[PDB]
């Protein structure tokens, strides 16, 4: 078989900025690259290393070096983000995801915590909510603490999309006990870990207070 | 013109099968071979195999050989992918495409410039279900001095996805509608919040709208602050 090995996984950048990745390939062939646009279908955009597909623009390029072949798009456009595949034969890379990251200056999250509500505790299960408003950059880290004991393996968490006017991210967080651990502690705490604070930002309730 | 049209998308339980079609126009259905490819979020796309329109020779990828069926039906250019036992390593958006060069003399299969728009198929054991929305209320613990914070937890629903709206429409500024999470239970779980100012808690309503369609389940939850006597 052939093995074609992308890098990066990730490119974050801003539209006008140039997109560079690269494909290993475990033999020499004709190599393709396709773009896929978020919820769309795969298009052609270079084949046989260089060869631009009909309605390509040349901001689309690739070269070749023996194995290695990088492919550059040359002033990004909104509809050039997407995950890049590159192909020979029956394979492919495992992709690039290209996506569009806006510089901003620093912004510390707003963090606010949600305990369970009544309703979701009248059925057996508690859900504990952390919100992490308004940041940037994305990178950011978000523990559990019950009664100061680090909880892990039952929360998760979601990362809104980049924001179009104001360029910052929200993070929401939940953990997710049964009532009975629920009713077994007082303190939940959500600490929150980012570039734009001193230092780690805690919010707390305690079970049962209005 | 040349393009590939496919059928919809469909949810499976793990063990049962599904078939496919794609139906080619714009050229000659007999002179290009159709190929069928897979792409799961996240995961290397994987050619499953191509078929012969004319004379329905065949070639499948080793991994699925056995379970797969390619067919195709000269009478309407459309050709059949059929998978059988399946499980939740089968989900991803199926796709059919076909070789760039193709004339009436010859062709050569593996520049893939035509692609269909994708038949999305997901694999569950979980039966659809309407979520349970609850508030997220907001308080001293979501009040930061002038500004404050309220939501909606939209637990325990399948399949996707659920819309989130705030007084019909109305509000908008502020709302931040965040991406599922799939659980452990096989249920998606979502959250819907939006910062206003503190000072209109005491006025002004805030009622969340979620709408599951797969369900046909609609429900508008009020959120507003816990009353401490
Ligand atoms: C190919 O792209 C890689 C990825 O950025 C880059 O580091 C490398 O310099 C490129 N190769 C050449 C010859 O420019």
């Amino acid at each position: 078989e052939i093995v074609l090995t992308q890098s990066p996984a990730t490119l974050s950048l801003s539209p006008g900025e140039t997109a560079i990745i690269s494909c290993r390939t475990s033999q020499s062939g004709s190599l393709a690259w396709y773009q896929q646009r978020p919820g769309q279908a795969p298009r052609l955009v270079i084949y046989s290393g260089s060869t631009r597909a009909a309605g390509i623009p040349d901001r689309f390029s690739g070269s070749r070096w023996g194995a290695d072949y990088n492919l550059s798009i040359s002033n990004l456009e909104s509809g050039d983000f997407g995950v890049y595949y590159c192909q020979q034969y029956e394979f492919f890379g495992q992709g690039t995801k290209v996506q569009v990251d806006i510089k901003r200056t620093v912004a510390a999250p707003s963090v606010f915590i949600f305990p369970p509500s009544d309703e979701q505790l009248k059925s057996g299960t508690a859900s504990v909510v952390c919100l992490l408003n308004n940041f940037y950059p994305r990178e950011a880290k978000v523990q559990w603490k019950v009664d100061n004991a680090l909880q892990s393996g039952n929360s998760q968490e979601s990362v809104t999309e980049q924001d179009s006017k104001d360029s910052t991210y929200s993070l929401s967080s939940t953990l997710t006990l049964s009532k009975a651990d629920y009713e077994k502690h007082k303190v939940y705490a959500c600490e929150v870990t980012h570039q734009g604070l001193s230092s780690p930002v805690t919010k707390s309730f305690n079970r049962g207070e209005c | 013109q040349v393009r590939l049209s496919q059928s919809g998308g469909q949810m499976k339980k793990p063990g049962e099968s599904m078939r496919l079609s794609c139906r080619a126009s714009g050229y000659e259905f007999l002179n290009c071979p159709i190929n069928w490819i897979r792409l799961a979020p996240g995961r290397r796309p994987e050619w499953m195999g191509w078929l012969k329109p004319r004379g329905g020779a065949v070639n499948y990828a080793r991994k699925f050989q056995g379970r797969v069926t390619m067919t195709r039906d000269v009478y309407s250019d459309t050709a059949f992918l059929e998978l059988r036992s399946l499980t939740s390593d089968d989900t991803a958006v199926y796709f059919c495409t076909r070789g760039k060069y193709c004339t009436a003399r010859d062709y050569y299969n593996w520049d893939f410039e035509h692609w269909g728009r994708g038949a999305p198929v997901t694999v569950s054991s979980a039966s659809t279900k309407g979520p349970s929305v609850f508030p997220l209320a907001p308080s001293s613990k979501s009040t930061s001095g002038g500004t404050a914070a309220l939501g909606c937890l939209v637990k325990d629903y399948f399949p996707e996805p659920v819309t989130v709206s705030w007084n019909s429409g109305a509000l908008t500024s502020g709302v931040h509608t965040f991406p599922a999470v799939l659980q452990s239970s096989g249920l998606y779980s979502l959250s819907s919040v939006v910062t206003v100012p503190s000072s209109s808690l005491g006025t002004q309503t805030y009622i969340c709208n979620v709408n599951h369609k797969p369900s046909n389940t609609k429900v508008d939850k009020r959120v507003e602050p816990k009353s401490c006597d």
